[PDB]
RNA sequence: AUUGAAAAAAAUAAUAUAUAUUAUAUAUAUUAAUUAUAAAUUGAAAUAUGUUUAAUUGAAUAUAUUUUAGUAAUAGAUAAAAAUAUGUACAGUAAAAUUGUAAGGAAAACAAUAAUAACUUUCUC
């Protein structure tokens, strides 16, 4: 009927497929309901707060950035041309490492290079 | 006017940041969602059947209560299908070392020393400095040659400062903003740059490396208001 | 000459009644090279691992911070720089 | 905590049944689901964990949402922007969503959902537009009612008609139904459901009921006929049914004629349309009109130069449509009118 | 059929009619994905994710201050050049194609505080040339994508025919998977810290991959397939292993920003920038 | 309905039962199912009845009665790989060329490549 590559090919398959592995689906009460809805739209309402105050900060920024460019055209050019050059190939450093769940045994390295 | 050359160091969080009680409680729910939700486990692939490592597994679990002819459920006929109540969540009870993680709260956080780096692990922390006077502030420095660039001065008086013990990043070439007033005729151009690994320690009296919600307690409210949207939340 | 599994009829998933692929996870943790730990969500059962090759160890994402080791091994007792000098002879060439 | 306070906010924002509310507000998921009736279901009902706690948390963030709003909203004066805050602070409310979703909206109970709340309006209208409106709109698009009789629609209310003094069976006509001649006897009666702020005590309404697809035979083409033609009638949010309680003899500029249609005429339509009528300022009390009686003719009727006449503005429409069976020659006879004619089965 | 004349009638309203919602055929499909009363639902949101969060809290601020360049300008795209109507020829004539291109090229808009680059979803394309040969071979790539990745994949097929290399047009050969989110962010970080140092002599992603336009890609052998943690944790379960490219794509305007980008989130880069 | 936990009711829709009308309506009750379907001397689980250990429950083990395992793809109204070529209903848009990417090369696969003025809703200064 079937080689025994074969078969584990079909259980591979199989764990892969939704056959007789998913259960019932997740009814609710109609104050569950409610309850339900309440917690998601309150949810989405704080990110989207957090959206515009992470956005308002951002355009602060931008605005603060754009008002020392033009003061610093006004006062020294030489400053303002090295201040505005293309950072084509800026790199972060390899160093600035994406923050994990909990911190290594050495925390901080004080020497380098 | 004089123009001057502000710096605010940056050192980035090392771990995940502190989740509000809100946020938890409701991460929490939709996990016992995806739960109720979640397939079953295909034991049959990850264990093969007449093995040492599947038994164990087996010890570990606890099977469901299969329907029986003559006898009332009063939570419903059972369904099973690959050993699971579907009407329910299921769960799955699981050098050889045991993974301890470490404590995210520190030494020096519990010491509350803020001249240390390692105080907070979950937020952003900005180098202020204390001058002759009582004010505190982003570091200050004189720009009066003018032949570099103003991001490389900043870091060459940083670096000054620190004895060669920093080993700092800017971020850009470009200043994040100015600090400007009338009485003085002055400027004070702020760069952004990122202590990455090194000591400070050191004209300024004093130091400290704190996150935005203490900088407001430290610093001026005015000078707070000037440079508030310019350091990070977390 | 083609190698297959030949299809069944397919079973017929209705309109709206569709439901998205939830598969197992459990919450896994990842020690890294050094003692930083990290939870990943993950379908094969081990709640713990521990790592020994990471970009924590890896000298390029850190610059700042076996034949040669079998020869190391077996020509130990010798010592084998000072060695150098005695065996280097740049005469003949 | 301003959902609990009910001092200045209406009645209806709570929920009405004691036990939902007790479940909506526990401090740990002990108790059962009052919508599970039987004991059985209950027992097996599981409700999902940690949902409490959450709720409750989700419940204080929109509560303090609504109370802040609420600050502005006291200070505005404007009627409609007010109104709009007023909805704003409510909509989320757990007990209001509860309410409006859960019990019917065309016979709303007014301790339940209560219309004058700007709240439940707003909820009516969106319940409206998305799907009963639209359906209607099909109708009229379909069937050929709008440019027929009257240009266009911008529907504002919602408009719902029943034929219950011909027969005796309770039924709300759907749009572009085919109801018998026995069915269409007797008056319909209208509810006029009106989701837009509008002045309830001054802002008076006509309702016209025309059918364009009667026969003239001179034209070799159809005219109109003005079927049922209501004037100056007073609408509330919640009390808003059309009947022969309602409307007096002086509001009917062209009382009740019922369908007709004759034997291979064809499907008429028989189209209500719901004006409101032109409000006018520095003047206390409901404006009334003056119809010329003699001026409007029901066996031909432009409906368009009616409109353009009075300054109305169609808000509201529905449509039925009725063809020849056996009892459209009874209706007749016990109206008065005459035996009815029977054309050609070819249109040729 | 009387006839196969397609003409859509003008309608006299401007109501929009959604023509799902008059029916009563599918009364599950009305609800929404998101809704819970949907057979559909997922729960989204069900923890925070890390990559994302830091990206907010260090990165998207210094890739704005990076990209600042003073008064900028947009920088408009090679375009459908219009005639010169210098010939009543051109009087209905379709417009000339772009410049150098055929296809017509977008604008490039300064980078301010709404469009700083970020992650917008990965694709992991895995085409195996030997299930020209055996359609198992297929399957196991998949499971392979779906164990890494932890979401669905989706079956790749043969769309061209060919002699030279023996392959067929219509025949299921490997798989992909669009990762999106808090999944291709989980990939990403796993693939930064477990997977790309375990590669021996693996300088960087190249300055010369990419789109022109804010996509960044590259591929893993079936050798370095073996380091990740599912596959990882046992060796014996896959005797097979296959290759996979990865497109990586950006909500950058250019590819530089892209690199830039990625290189925030721990991805090395090596070769010569255009 | 009995069982668990610690007076009632007020939508839609479905189901059950009843009746109203030359009207596929209304009334009351209740919220099921939702990816399954025969056939397994062999795997796994439960319950019942025994026996031994630390009246007791856990733990171990025997028999009986069941339940699961036949492990197989679409999970989306799918949308230019291949497959039902006539009906109807609903919905969508192709191709080429270009820039890339593990074996991949001119030629296998995947990604990306025109413009947002005005409008509606949501959050926010």
């Amino acid at each position: 009927s079937l080689s025994p590559l074969a078969q584990r090919v079909v259980t591979q398959l199989s764990v892969m497929s939704a056959s007789r592995k998913q259960p019932k689906l997740l009814k609710l009460a109609r104050e569950d309901l409610i309850k339900h809805q309440t917690i998601e739209k309150c949810w989405s309402i704080y990110q989207q707060q957090q959206r515009e105050r992470r956005n308002l900060q951002l355009e602060l920024q931008y605005k603060s950035i754009e008002r020392s460019m033009n003061l610093l055209q006004e006062l020294s050019p030489r400053l303002f041309e090295a201040a505005n050059a293309s950072e084509k190939g800026k790199r972060f450093p390899m160093e600035m490492k994406v923050p994990t769940d909990f911190p290594p045994n050495t925390l901080w390295h004080y020497n380098f290079r | 006017p004089k123009i001057k050359v502000g710096v605010l160091l940056s050192r980035i969080p090392i771990i995940k940041s502190e989740l509000n009680e809100l946020e938890k409680k409701y991460y929490e729910y939709q996990s016992e969602l995806e739960k109720r939700l979640m397939w079953t486990f295909p034991a049959y692939f990850y264990f093969k059947k007449g093995t040492v490592a599947e038994h164990k597994f087996l010890s570990l679990q606890k099977g469901p209560i299969s329907k029986k002819n003559g006898i009332w459920f009063p939570r419903g006929i059972p369904d099973i299908k690959h050993g699971r109540e579907r009407s329910t969540k299921q769960e799955v009870k699981l050098v050889n070392r045991p993974v301890i993680p470490n404590d995210r709260i520190t030494e020096a956080d519990r010491s509350n020393d803020m001249k240390s780096l390692e105080r907070q692990l979950s937020r952003t922390l900005y180098l202020l400095v204390k001058d002759k006077s009582g004010t505190w502030k982003f570091p200050n420095f004189d720009l009066s040659d003018e032949s570099k660039p103003l991001h490389v001065h900043a870091e060459n008086e940083l670096k000054l400062l620190s004895g060669d013990q920093i080993y700092t990043w800017s971020v850009s070439a470009t200043p994040i903003g100015v600090l400007q007033d009338e009485r003085n005729r002055t400027a004070e151009f702020i760069v952004k740059s990122h202590i990455l690994a090194g000591k400070f320690d050191l004209a300024f009296e004093d130091f400290a490396w704190l996150t935005k919600g203490e900088i407001s307690e430290y610093v001026p409210k005015d000078y707070f208001n000037k440079t508030e949207f310019l350091l990070a939340d977390n | 000459t083609r190698i297959t599994l030949p299809r069944r009829p397919a079973k017929k998933i209705q309109l709206g009644k569709s439901r998205p692929a939830i598969y197992h996870q459990f919450n896994v943790k990842m020690e890294l090279s050094d003692g930083s730990v990290v939870i990943r969500r993950s379908q094969y059962p081990k709640g713990e691992i521990r790592l020994i090759q990471d970009q924590r160890n890896n000298p390029l994402w850190n610059p700042s911070r076996g034949s040669l080791d079998r020869f190391n091994k077996r020509y130990s007792s010798l010592f084998s720089t000072v060695e150098l000098s005695e065996e280097n002879k740049k005469k003949t060439q | 905590h301003i959902w609990s306070d009910f001092t200045t906010r209406p009645s209806s924002l709570s929920i009405q049944s004691s036990k939902v509310k007790n479940y909506l507000f526990q401090k740990k998921a002990s108790l059962d689901p009052p919508s599970i009736s039987r004991r059985s279901n209950r027992i097996k009902y599981s409700p999902p964990e940690h949902i409490d706690e959450i709720f409750r948390m989700s419940y204080d963030f929109l509560e303090q949402r609504s109370s802040k709003f609420y600050e502005l909203a006291n200070k505005t004066k404007n009627p409609l922007k007010k109104d709009a805050l007023l909805i704003k602070a409510e909509i989320n409310n757990p007990e209001v969503q509860y309410n409006f979703q859960f019990n019917n909206k065309l016979n709303n109970v007014k301790d339940i959902i209560d219309y004058d709340v700007p709240v439940y309006r707003h909820l009516g209208k969106q319940h409206w537009e998305s799907y009963g409106q639209m359906l209607l709109m099909q109708r009229l698009e379909t069937l050929a009612a709008i440019p027929d009789t009257l240009p266009t629609l911008v529907p504002r209310a919602e408009v719902n008609i029943k034929f219950p003094f011909s027969t005796g069976v309770n039924k709300w006509i759907e749009p572009g139904e085919f109801l018998s001649s026995n069915v269409t006897s007797m008056r319909p009666i209208f509810k006029i459901q009106e989701y837009e702020l509008v002045n309830v005590e001054k802002q008076l309404y006509t309702v016209l009921i025309v059918n364009p697809d009667v026969p003239d035979l001179s034209n070799d083409s159809f005219k109109t006929a003005l079927c049922y033609g209501l004037v100056n009638i007073n609408l509330t949010y919640n009390d808003n049914l059309i009947d022969p309680r309602k409307f007096h003899s002086s509001n009917i500029i062209a009382d009740y004629l019922p369908p007709v249609p004759e034997k291979n005429a064809g499907k008429q339509r028989f189209v209500v349309w719901v004006f409101r009528q032109p409000l006018i300022e520095d003047k206390q009390g409901p404006n009334m009109l003056e119809i010329d009686r003699k001026e409007l003719s029901r066996d031909d009727f432009d409906i368009r130069q009616f409109t353009k006449k009075y300054n109305l503005t169609a808000i509201g429409a529905h449509i039925w449509r009725s063809e020849w069976d056996a009892k459209v020659a009874a209706v007749r006879e016990k109206y008065g009118l005459p035996p009815g004619r029977v054309f050609s089965r070819v249109r040729r | 059929p009387k006839s196969a004349c397609s003409l859509v009638k003008p309608v006299h309203h401007l109501v929009k009619i959604d023509k799902s919602k008059l029916s009563p055929r599918f009364p599950e499909l009305k609800y929404d994905k998101s809704d819970i009363r949907s057979p559909g639902f997922k729960p989204k949101d069900t923890h925070a994710d890390r990559l994302n969060d830091h990206y907010l809290n260090t990165l998207q601020s210094d890739l704005l201050l990076i990209n600042y360049s003073h008064n900028a300008a947009v920088v408009k795209g090679l375009k459908q050049r219009a005639w010169s109507g210098d010939s009543p020829y051109h009087l209905n004539r379709p417009p000339k194609n772009p410049r150098g291109s055929k296809a017509q090229l977008p604008d490039i808009h300064p980078i301010k505080w709404s469009n700083i680059p970020g992650l917008e979803s990965v694709v992991i394309n895995c085409f195996v040339r030997e299930a020209r040969e055996n359609q198992l071979l297929a399957i196991t790539a998949a499971l392979q994508l779906q164990q890494i990745t932890g979401c669905k994949p989706h079956p790749i097929f043969s769309k061209n025919d060919v002699p030279t290399w023996k392959l067929r047009k219509g025949h299921q050969m490997g798989a992909k998977v669009e990762l999106k989110g808090k999944e291709m962010s989980q990939f990403l970080s796993t693939l930064t810290e477990i997977v790309l140092p375990r590669i021996r002599e693996y300088k960087g992603i190249s300055n010369q991959s990419g789109n022109r336009f804010g996509g960044i890609s590259f591929g893993l052998t079936a050798e370095d397939i073996k380091f990740f943690p599912e596959i990882d944790a046992n060796q014996d379960s896959w005797p097979k292993t296959f290759g996979m490219h990865i497109n990586i794509n950006t909500s950058a305007q250019l590819d530089y920003q892209a690199r830039t980008l990625l290189s925030g989130f721990q991805f090395p880069f090596f070769g010569e920038e255009k």
